[PDB]
């Protein structure tokens, strides 16, 4: 039967609680990793924070016009008047969004701020059956929506690279060349314990919101279709990754479509 | 890479 095992994964550090609950066996809340809100680092990442440097909007407006400069830069704002992507966003092939930004001549409450207003969703980790702990909606969530943002370590590729824990790390470039790395293993947030799936519901978009550095995307996860109440998330955690870890084990997602089984 | 990575 269910037991809760905490009442906030995040310690008050995110809009709501993340509360852990056990349903399966007896293991309390996961602590072998420290939680964090947003990304940190251990050796320095030098991102260009440059105030200078951004690109900006000199909107007199809210935002929602043709005319908005940072629109122009994501290829046109993808967000509704409710914050969720347009229907005709490339799920498929994301563009990279460029949120407003603190050098923009707009206010707070533009249109074009979704991610940098952080994790809203109702969440909850949870035991899975039969892949570790997962993480679950507990509400609707519609389509197009901001669900959380994958958060840890900021490290390079090369350091990536003798991770002997690598469950964890998330390539932010796929090109070769000076290429860096989110590892969520020892500092991550609620999305570290997002498994994969085959047909996924979130699809991860690279986004900008106070730097413009491009080497240091945040990778934010959007739900791909109505992900209803209860419904555990999931993202395809692409080649890179299967690559390495279908030699060692197979994908359990139940989809019909599973492409890693 | 010697180690598996998410991607997009
Ligand atoms: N579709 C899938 N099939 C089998 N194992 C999966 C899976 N998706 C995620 N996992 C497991 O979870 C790891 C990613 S970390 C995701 C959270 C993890 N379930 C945990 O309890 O900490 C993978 O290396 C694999 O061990
Ligand atoms: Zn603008
Ligand atoms: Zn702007
Ligand atoms: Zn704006
Ligand atoms: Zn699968």
């Amino acid at each position: 039967v269910e037991r809760i095992v905490s009442r906030d994964i995040a310690r008050g550090y995110e809009r709501i609680p993340i509360p852990c609950v056990n349903a399966v066996d007896s293991e309390p809340c996961p602590s072998n990793y420290k939680y964090v809100s947003q990304n940190c680092v251990t050796s320095p990442m030098n991102i260009d924070r440059n105030i200078t440097h951004l690109q900006y909007c000199v909107c007199i407006d809210d935002c929602s016009s043709s005319n908005c400069m940072c629109g122009q830069l994501s290829m046109r704002c993808w967000y509704d008047k409710d914050g969720r992507l347009l229907p005709e966003f490339n799920m498929a092939e994301p563009p990279l969004i460029f949120e407003c930004n603190h050098a923009c001549s707009c206010w707070r409450n533009c249109r074009n701020r979704v991610v940098q207003n952080g994790l809203r969703a109702r969440l909850q980790l949870y035991r899975t059956r039969d892949m570790g702990w997962g993480v679950r909606s507990l509400q609707d969530i519609p389509p197009g929506t901001f669900v959380c943002e994958y958060v840890g370590e900021l490290i390079s590729d090369s350091e990536a690279d003798v991770r002997e824990e690598d469950s964890y790390l998330f390539d932010l470039d796929n090109k070769d060349g000076e290429v860096y790395c989110i590892d969520a293993r020892f500092y991550g947030n609620v999305s570290r314990f997002i498994n994969h799936h085959c047909e996924p519901n979130l699809v991860p978009v690279r986004v900008f919101m106070a730097h413009q550095d491009l080497r240091f995307p945040r990778i934010a996860f959007f739900s791909t279709r109505l992900i209803e109440a209860g419904e555990q998330l999931g993202f395809d955690y692409g080649e890179r990754f299967w690559d390495i870890k279908g030699k060692l084990f197979s994908c359990r997602c139940g989809s019909p479509k599973c492409r890693h089984s | 890479k010697q180690t598996a990575r998410k991607s997009t």
